[PDB]
DNA sequence: TCTCCAGGCACGTGTCAGATATATACATCCTGTGCATGT
DNA sequence: ACATGCACAGGATGTATATATCTGACACGTGCCTGGAGAC
């Protein structure tokens, strides 16, 4: 999976460096459809990620967002 | 030189001081305006100055429509009754039945409202807007305020052709984009804030769009003297204020373009789909 | 008699507006209320499993 | 203000379980069940007093029905009956 | 004179419903004169069962019971 | 569509529908002019109205039934005052 | 007949399947109408 | 000279991704009380 796509492979070595460094990173995305695929590669990799898209409902996007916000161990939104 | 209309339970910034200027000028001449200033610049505080200005001085006290996308409106509400606690704000948002209870509400016949009217400031949605129509219709407004103007960028939106027709004096669009994508989307602002000064989206074609979106499109030459023409255009309906200016404080963003080969799954699939033409 | 009833019934229509003009004056800020006040939460399942294992923990036990 | 409507419903999730029906359907079945327990039930009375008995007894509603009810109609509501006054008597 | 509100696209249509394919012109005063007597018949009994129960308003179980009385029982009240 | 056809598309059109085919406002005239024979100032549910009113089209759906076999026994394919009255005789409603 | 309580009824509530427009881009289907060719 | 047929103009329709809203019907929770059930 990781290979098979370029930018996923290119994604792959920056969360990586990232995550070293202690970044916290939002990552954007234009289909949901692959938002549910990388959701996958996180769990692979062991990140811990919030997600935030049109079918998230507006109490819990405010949960959501207020998370990221308030507990430092999420390290991908 | 205006000053902080004093049925204000706050204290202006400088530049939305400034700002609360332009609007005040844009109204005694009839001209309307978009307020452009860069996304995060304090708005929607200079929109509620303007309106209580009007009341404290021409003790026009309403009614007064805020549109806005739904998920803005209780941040609106809420922001109203900070900044002008005497305003009594109408939510118009609800069920069906919720709304038809409020409707009650709208005084018709009174042309222009003094202090102790029903409501001094509606806030609704663009998608209400649009479905109740029928009734904003109705209604006559005394100045209105559409916040993420954006919405209206089409000339060929239900939103935009809902809005244009309602019958108000005085509008003031919001909206730190005024361009994204085509000119065509700043005309359909311009029209919309003064149908009579821009009423031929062809002929502003003709005369500007078309220099300006090849100097980008195919690297044409642009037009120095034209382009000057079109700021002229604009100069008095439209305040836009940037950051750098007034939010100073904050450092820059880096930017890294991340490039990235197509692994051969990838490529494979790419042929196919350009062997299908 | 007659007349008593027509008395009676002005004071009836007088003491009607005023019941209309209570439950209509009531009824339209209860809405107000309903919609502008507001904001809270649902996750109370959350919440609830939160507490279960916090009183779990509170206990000691080597089985 | 009571009405079949519940027993209506719990009979229909039981034949077609994901179909549901309309109020004004429901209004309608209502009054099919209450027609239909008053001819009956009739019917039985007249039976009654015809045979001077003061009783509606179980023989007195299989009558009734196979009086009322056509054909394969009566003959499956008999049977229907039949089997639940038998359950009955065995509980 | 409000007999003839029942208009004669009125009639018309019925009589399609009722599978008619052309109508002869004095059908439409015939159908008003039926049609005033079958109210008029079920009105009765309607009034008669409003009279009884000592109300001034005329129920829509009136009308079901009048109904039922003439053998043209209506499902749905 | 070829003379007749017209007709037998109307037909369809009103058998497949469930909608009302009496103007609500007229009937509900008919209905108040006819009872104020029997009492005056009569008050009436509007659910009443809407019951003798789909009483009222179906007696009169069912009669021209009738009235068109009447005709068509009578090898014609007009409906006439003289079919409506033979129903009404047969029926016993005379 | 004296006794009990739970099933059902009235009332809120909340949510989500199918529906209302659409920013973001572009290719495509459509057919009014004009021009050319043939009879 | 007139009529018919064939291709430009540029518009409306269309394809695809989630967004932004919404509505009404279904399900579920609550409160309570009367009538279905007990059994002598």
């Amino acid at each position: 999976f990781v290979t098979d796509s370029g930018k996923l492979a290119k994604l792959d070595e920056l969360l990586r460096e990232l995550k070293e460094g202690g970044h916290r990173v939002l990552l954007y995305f234009q289909m949901t459809r692959m938002i549910d695929l990388m959701e996958e590669y996180l769990t692979y990799r062991n990140y811990k990620y919030c997600r935030l898209d049109g079918s998230t409902k507006l109490e819990d996007r405010r949960d959501t967002v207020a998370d990221f916000q308030t507990r430092p161990e999420i390290f991908i939104f | 030189e205006v000053a902080q209309p004093k049925l204000l339970n706050c204290q202006l910034k400088e530049y939305q001081l400034k700002g609360l200027n332009w609007l005040v000028n844009l109204y005694e001449q009839g001209i309307n305006g978009i307020l452009a200033d860069e996304m995060g610049l304090g708005k929607t505080v200079q929109s509620i100055s303007v309106m209580a200005y009007l009341a404290e001085r021409y003790d026009i006290w309403g009614p007064f429509l805020v549109v806005a996308p739904a998920s803005t409106l209780h941040n609106w509400q809420q922001e109203v009754s900070k900044f002008v606690p005497d305003f009594k704000v109408l939510p118009y948002w609800g069920t069906a039945a919720d709304r038809k209870v409020l409707r009650k509400f709208w005084d018709r016949k009174h042309t222009t409202y003094k202090k102790d009217s029903p409501f001094h400031v509606m806030i609704t949605s663009y998608q209400l807007v649009v479905s109740d129509v029928a009734y904003f219709q109705k209604m006559k407004w005394q100045y209105m305020i559409l916040d993420e103007a954006q919405a209206i960028k089409s000339s060929q939106s239900s939103r935009w052709k809902c809005l244009l027709g309602f019958h108000c004096r005085n509008r003031l669009l919001l909206t730190g984009t005024p361009i994204q994508n085509n000119m065509q989307e700043l005309w359909a602002l311009l029209h919309f804030i003064m149908p009579s000064l821009f009423d031929s989206h062809d002929e502003f074609s003709e005369w500007f769009s078309k220099d300006i979106e090849s100097h980008a499109q195919s690297n044409t030459k642009l037009n120095e003297d034209q382009l000057k023409r079109l700021h002229m255009i604009l100069k008095p309906f439209m305040l836009r204020r940037v950051k750098k200016h007034v939010q100073k404080e904050l450092g820059d963003k880096i930017e890294i373009d991340v490039f990235c080969e197509l692994s051969y799954r990838q490529r494979a699939m790419y042929q196919s789909l350009r062997n299908q033409i | 008699l007659s007349m008593r009833r027509a008395e009676m019934a002005r004071r009836r229509r007088n003491l009607s507006e005023k019941r209309n003009e209570e439950i209509k004056m009531e009824t339209v800020n209860k809405l107000l209320k309903k919609q502008a006040p507001r904001t809270t939460r649902r996750a109370a399942q959350a919440a609830a499993a939160a507490e279960e294992a916090e009183e779990a923990a509170k206990q000691p036990k080597r089985p | 203000k009571e009405s079949y409507s519940v027993y209506v419903y719990k009979v229909l999730k039981q034949v077609h379980p994901d179909t549901g029906i309309s109020s004004k359907a429901m209004g309608i079945m209502n009054s099919f069940v209450n027609d239909i327990f008053e001819r009956i039930a009739g019917e039985a009375s007249r039976l009654a007093h015809y045979n001077k008995r003061s009783t509606i007894t179980s023989r007195e509603i299989q009558t009734a029905v196979r009086l009322l009810l056509p054909g394969e109609l009566a003959k499956h509501a008999v049977s229907e009956g039949t089997k639940a006054v038998t359950k009955y008597t065995s509980s | 004179d409000n007999i003839q509100g029942i208009t004669k696209p009125a009639i018309r249509r019925l009589a399609r419903r009722g599978g008619v394919k052309r109508i002869s012109g004095l059908i439409y005063e015939e159908t008003r004169g039926v049609l005033k007597v079958f109210l008029e018949n079920v009105i009765r009994d309607a009034v008669t069962y409003t009279e009884h129960a000592k109300r001034k308003t005329v129920t829509a179980m009136d009308v079901v019971y009048a109904l039922k009385r003439q053998g043209r029982t209506l499902y749905g009240f | 569509y070829r003379p007749g056809t017209v007709a037998l598309r109307e037909i369809r059109r009103y058998q497949k529908s469930t909608e009302l085919l009496i103007r609500k406002l007229p009937f509900q005239r008919l209905v108040r002019e006819i009872a104020q024979d029997f009492k005056t100032d009569l008050r009436f549910q509007s659910s009443a109205v809407m019951a003798l009113q789909e009483a009222s089209e179906a007696y009169l759906v069912g009669l021209f039934e009738d009235t068109n076999l009447c005709a068509i026994h009578a090898k014609r394919v007009t409906i006439m005052p003289k079919d409506i009255q033979l129903a009404r005789r047969i029926r016993g409603e005379r």
